[PDB]
């Protein structure tokens, strides 16, 4: 289980993340749930592999700069 | 795991958000690993209770 929160980050970032997290549960046979407060994206990945989360958090950094 | 993302954030802002996340897995006994690329600090913690992840939450959120 791997838990990403993203602080004030663009919502045009947001929403490539939240498809691109979704694309990846949906390949993998997890599910994911997303939060959303102001300036706070919380993302909750069930099941996920470790070089997953590396693949997710790299594309994060990608998009939100 | 849980993971935290702060973009543009300033080295004196860097201190703090580590500084907060350090006696919390120092008290809890998890693993936190710090990493710093360009303008993004990443902050994990393993096997962190909600309830001390909203805290770092509410905190990071104030401090960015």
């Amino acid at each position: 289980t791997w838990q990403w929160v993203l602080i004030n980050i663009s919502e045009e970032a947001r929403q490539r993340i939240e498809e691109y997290v979704r694309r990846i549960s949906k390949k993998e046979g997890t599910e994911v749930h997303f939060e959303k407060d102001d300036g706070v994206l919380h993302i909750r990945v069930k099941n996920l592999h470790e070089k997953r989360a590396r693949e997710i958090h790299e594309y994060a950094k990608r998009v939100i700069l | 795991s849980s993971i935290f993302l702060l973009s543009n954030v300033s080295e004196e802002a860097r201190q703090r958000a580590e500084e907060y996340v350090r006696r919390i897995s120092k008290k809890e006994g998890t693993e936190v690993r710090f990493e710093k690329d360009d303008g993004f600090l990443t902050i994990e913690v393993k096997n962190l209770s909600e309830e001390r992840l909203r805290e770092i939450a509410e905190y990071l959120w104030r401090v960015a």
